[PDB]
RNA sequence: CAGAACGAAGCGCACCUAAUUUCGAAUCCAGCAUGAGAAGC
């Protein structure tokens, strides 16, 4: 319209965090470093994959509230149209209105990277069944993403920042069971024009 | 088309460009050492290649690959699985040797990595067919690893030699693999027994009281030198203290099937090598007085392990410090060897070992090439050994272009079949027909069912069968342990070849001594513990008698499984 | 007469994402890959460059209340009386500025990854599908050239300000979740036509 | 060289720094090879790749092993089927290239192989098509991508019931209708010269395929929602755009049912040509 | 005369090419399957026209100049006859003494020309409003020409090969503000005699 | 001369009947068979097995194939993507035809799973693999019929 | 003929999935201009 919504978001990381590598070509480039690679980029920073959380983290709220909101994570799902969050997130026809953007380390992959022992013990003789090696971003890293509303509705800031407090109690990336991706959104909003870069 | 980028002395960089109209393809990028700039305007010369071919892991000729994946010169980086694994070890040597001397990185470990990102491997008598081209690898008795590259081009076969090893090379084979067929260019290297006396000059210093000292360089000596000490029954320990070096070894015991034929097929050295792992136990090695042997490696006594051990072997006399390589210049090896400096051990050298071969190895491995070839470009070595060499080589009836200094072979396709009666169909000329495609030297012939009349008139592994092999296959893909990533992974280094194949099934089968896993896939279902290793053998006989059969049978039989590999 | 040059290099700050237009080149990637990138014979990589910067400027222009038409809308018929009619095009009377593809500084088997892609239920966290797209790493550089032919003056900054919206928004394939975030240098000079005469 | 007899070379040279000497033959140097036609002999102190040799024995080898630089190649002539093939093998024994003497031909087939009866050789049915330069060898899998293409080509020339007599229920409305409502759709741009010109092309192949041409133009698609008709020039609203697309196929589908003179005579006051 | 000059031309696709069909069959033949056919010989090969590219380009370059090239682009112009593109091209009373060749390819249409989909995208919708097809000719295609001048003058190779480079920069055929059609010529000359044939 | 091809597709160009053909004329004493591209698949693997020597589907009427056709069309199980999929391993046999609806109907073990698309509407679990298995059956009874027939049958939902 | 640095030990491996879907149209243009003679037999 005349005008979009910039959300500044700024993740820091309480508990180790981990989202594993993508890369066929860095996958098995590190079969023999780590047996869980982190996904990096390839200027050596940490790539978290946001839209997908928050859209997840939208439609399992407002499921629970009771409203008309799809699931497109059942296989091969189709978006209504007529959702919320599939006028925030997407449609198949119409895209989405929010643009998330990946959030991408303030540092690089050799000062919040660090390699890890994890184990499988046996129940019954305590004793290391399995040992397995992974990467983990540490526990105070910073990672900040930015998301463009196109068109700005009332319920946007309200429903994104609705879904960062249930990534903040869920987790983001992995292992979020056993602990890993706890994290602490920080959120700057501003309303710009889509004309602010016309002189 | 050949260019010889630095081949008179390999410093300030090395490399050998073939330069095909479809294919820039590189071999042999290395540094000699003895800068910088040099070497980066070298890489810059040379363009973006396609491919980088390593022979062998000396960082003479392979200690520039992460210099051209910097400078994003480079695409594919094809080396032997040996070779990958060791400049593994090389690569971040060389790093942490440029910080630690202070001398402005060459690369980085980023630059490293990412050369292993585009490092594919293929071992030897595997012929791959890139750009218009066929390369395949052939042993050369050098390092482990180490290969002569055979480039294939409708310019003609060239046969790149690398460092061809010599006959007292006890862990490789002596007689040099070659190509079978017509090698049309011959790039060789120019080179540059009293093994036994080892073993009685370290009875003579144990049985003195003293210990002794062995400079060794950590790719490939070191573990020669050890397996010279295991096989002759001595009595004294021998201690390998060398990270570098204890590394190697493990990569050598762990790729034993590119290894000698009697080795492949226990440990390598019998044990009896305790390790220093800790350089605590490397200071308690340094104040003991127990007659042991140090098969360490600082490499020519300039820095690493040995440089602790070194003043209290150099402050006793009833010691010895038996050189084993060449000592070069500049470096400390070459001054307690030249006498610059007053040493109270024994200064003993033997010249049996040496990975690089003499001049009779060199011409009999011109001479048993079965067309000798119309030229022979001699690049590396001093200037005076190259010259004796291509006057013999000449004198022997082959043409010599020494690195100071043409005629166009050209495989052609003949038709040799009926091209009068055709027809068109959808703005085609085309015309079917039933013949053979036959592969002759220079020519690659079309030839009818007639020829094959006349043609046909005139004239380790265990074998299980395609129903067992299926049968098999199906079992342990239903008990879940040949899964879809074991079969997948398999095909991959059955790709890679079939040693590859072997050392990867070996390698999940082995039951570590200490824990008691193997790393295939525990079975589904009720089985007891004799029963789970008569399931486990199970599937290393079957995929072990896969890996005999031929490359598209192991297809046709595991794509009903894994049905995208 | 003289020709504006604005020579544009583009350094992928994010995962980039174009889509295979040619349809031999999909089927024969779509056995192994899901998404395969628009790449050249000559195995670089070749991004679309004049739609971003036409819906670029159209859209910008359409907030500054200025009168641009729409090309987006389904067979919309341009108008030849608007600023992005005269830098990109009308029915009668051809753009002004010839704005090449994208290509690639550097080679497919060095800026392209395969990378796997997944669909996690929402309420039992287990990945329902999986899909491999290829997409072009983080540092490769991309140069066109964009080659005004009739000169005004407000061109380059209004080429500048939509290579700023391609800055924030994308350029490419899967926007929305943060692919093709990338930068842009320009380096414009004003050439004369007669330049190649000797 | 062309092993005409008589022999050539390329100059054409029918047997370049020539030089002779005793065959108790002719050295052509050529900046490509320097080649020896030894002649026949019943020697060039120098470099020689070729050496054409005349074969009709151990002292042939004692010819060859004399020269400096051994040849690359030793093509030879003179000699019957047996004769140029036992001192092939002798000089093949002596680590020696033999060779017992238009358009590319550029196979693009597999590389499978076998090691039958010392000829590397591998069976191959297949196609050899003939463009102007070259003569490529191509597999049965070309073979059915060109089959595809002439059935997927050949299907689309016929579309049945065309050009033929037969049938309808179409809708009525007045000459001045019809009249009235395609200049009003040709000033809004729904109804072109394009979209005249191809409703007359399918309306000569018959009733039906101009029916079906109304009706593949005015489908809204069940997933896009667009009609394939050209968008309205104006301001108008949705509904009145459906309803302009409405009057459009009901125009044309009731001038199907006029007379081919009519639908020509309406027809070209719009576009002219056809 | 008693001399000819003959450039032989080696263009190579830096860009894909298109120029579109003018063979009102072969394109109701082949828009049934790609919207916009490329212009293609009963031979399967890729005719492109150059004559008027060469034309085009040294009009606008000498116009540009400030010689006294006239506009033949302009509807129906006659062409002077007292200006260079007169005497190189063509007038209404004399012909053009260079004779350009089509640039015929060296390959066929199935390795070198592919069918691509392109887009129309709607801008607040960021999704596709029109999809079409259209053949394309590959990056690093060879094609070949010859032009021949007949009367051959001194400013009549460095006039052509200027030419040759306005049809680098700009394009040589079809869509060239979408980037289409950027390539590379490769010029050898020769100047032969007339009666080469006759001797 | 003799025709081995069926004579039916015919169409009514004209006062005249056509089928469009693309085929073989062999010759062998004075018969001159006009065959098919079918003949010529099955005597090109036969010189392919001599040169390398020496070194029941169900039967649906078309009228059901048509329905179902329709029908999972309509809930979105059978696409145009997958109709043109079909053709093209269709062109390319009917082993690989097989091959493809079977790789396609194949419940895998481990996810539970089919590669068709999921019907489009509200139904049970037992009523989407049944829709499932209605797919399998319709394109394999589609495999049965000739490529004229089958081109016929799905050009009318995939143009 | 090249790399080389307050204790132990073990281990650092598996598995699944890599599909599916929409659209592939639309529009403009189709002109002009010159020349119709000159000889021979
Ligand atoms: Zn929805
Ligand atoms: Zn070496
Ligand atoms: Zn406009
Ligand atoms: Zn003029």
């Amino acid at each position: 319209a005349k005008t979009m919504k910039k959300i500044y978001v700024t993740m820091k990381t309480l508990s180790p965090l981990y989202t594993g590598e993508v890369r066929r070509e860095d996958k098995e480039a590190a079969q023999k470093r780590v047996n869980f690679p982190v996904r990096k980029t390839a200027t050596n920073k940490v790539l978290i994959p946001f839209k997908g959380a928050l859209r997840s983290a939208l439609e399992i709220m407002l499921k629970a509230k009771g409203e008309n909101v799809c699931d497109t994570g059942e296989s091969r799902a189709r978006p209504c149209g007529r959702c919320v969050t599939c006028s925030l997130f997407g449609s198949m026809g119409r895209a989405g209105r929010a643009s998330v953007d990946f959030l991408i380390s303030n540092d690089t992959k050799e000062q919040i990277v660090r390699e890890s022992t994890h184990l499988r013990i046996e129940r019954q003789t305590k004793s290391a069944s399995d040992t397995f090696k992974g990467e983990e971003v540490i526990e105070g890293a910073t990672f900040t993403a930015t998301i463009t509303i196109s068109n700005p509705q009332e319920k946007d800031l309200s429903l994104i920042q609705s879904a960062l407090k249930f990534i903040e109690e869920n987790g983001i990336g992995g292992w979020l069971n056993k602990g890993y991706g706890r994290v602490s959104f920080e959120v700057k909003s501003e309303d710009v024009a889509t004309d602010r870069f016309l002189k | 088309m050949i260019k010889f980028i630095g081949g008179a002395s390999k410093v300030t960089g090395s490399a050998f460009l073939l330069e095909t109209g479809n294919a820039k393809i590189l071999i042999d990028c290395g540094i000699e050492q003895e800068n910088n700039e040099i070497i980066e305007k070298k890489i810059n010369e040379i363009g973006k290649a396609d491919i980088c071919i390593l022979t062998h892991a000396h960082l003479a000729a392979s200690g520039l690959v992460p210099l051209l994946v910097k400078k994003r010169k480079v695409n594919k980086i094809i080396s032997t699985p040996a070779t990958k694994e060791l400049c593994r070890l090389l690569f971040n040597d060389f790093q942490r040797i440029q910080e630690e001397n202070n001398d402005i990185p060459l690369y980085s470990y980023d630059d490293i990595e990412s050369s292993f990102e585009i490092w594919d491997e293929i071992d030897d008598r595997n012929t791959i067919e890139l750009f218009d081209t066929k390369i395949t690898f052939y042993n050369n008795s050098h390092i482990i690893g180490s290969v002569s590259v055979f480039i294939e081009t409708h310019n003609g076969n060239y046969l790149f030699s690398g460092d061809i090893g010599s006959k007292l090379q006890q862990l490789m084979d002596y007689p040099p693999d070659m190509p079978d067929g017509n090698v049309d260019y011959l790039i060789l290297e120019s080179t540059y027994s009293d093994r036994d006396r080892l073993l009685e000059i370290a009875k003579t210093t144990c049985e003195n009281g003293g210990k002794v000292l062995i400079p060794s360089f950590a790719i490939g000596r070191l573990q020669e030198v050890l397996y010279t000490f295991s096989n002759y029954n001595f009595n004294f320990p021998v201690y390998i203290d060398s990270p570098m070096g204890s590394k190697v070894t493990n990569l050598i015991k762990e790729y034993n099937i590119y290894l000698k034929k009697k080795l492949r097929r226990d440990d390598l050295f019998n044990n009896k090598y305790i390790a220093i792992n800790t350089s605590n136990q490397s200071k308690e090695l340094s104040n003991s007085k127990e007659p042991a042997v140090i098969i360490s490696a600082s490499g020519m006594l300039e820095g690493g392990r040995i440089l602790n051990h070194l003043e209290q072997i150099k402050n006793d006399e009833n010691s010895t410090l038996i050189f084993v390589g060449y000592q070069a210049q500049n470096t400390r090896g070459r001054k307690i060897l030249d006498g610059e400096e007053k040493v109270r051990c024994r200064i003993e050298k033997l010249n049996s070992f040496s990975a690089h071969a003499d001049q009779d190895e060199l011409i009999d491995y011109i001479e048993r090439l079965k067309y000798t070839p119309y030229k022979v470009f001699l690049v590396h070595g001093e200037k005076e050994q190259r010259e004796i060499l291509a006057k013999r080589i000449i004198s022997k009836k082959i043409r010599v272009e020494l690195p100071e200094n043409e005629i166009l072979i050209e495989k052609k396709v003949v038709l040799n079949i009926n091209t009068d009666n055709m027809c068109n169909f959808a703005s085609y000329r085309l015309m079917p027909f039933s013949g053979f495609i036959v592969e002759k030297d220079d020519r690659i012939e079309i030839n009818d069912k007639n020829w094959f009349d006349m043609i046909w008139n005139e004239e380790a592994l265990p074998d299980m069968s395609h129903d067992k092999i299926i049968e098999n296959i199906e079992y342990l893909f239903n008990i879940k342990i040949l899964s879809k990533n074991r079969i997948k992974e398999f095909w991959e280094e059955f790709c890679k070849g079939q040693k590859a194949a072997i050392k990867y099934i070996t390698q999940v089968h082995r039951k570590n001594p200490n824990t008691g896993r193997r790393n295939w896939n525990p079975p589904e279902g009720d089985f007891t513990d004799n029963e789970i290793e008569k399931l486990y053998e199970t599937a290393y006989n079957t995929l072990l008698s896969l890996i005999k059969y031929d490359k598209n049978k192991v297809y046709n039989i595991l794509i009903n499984f894994n049905p995208k590999l």
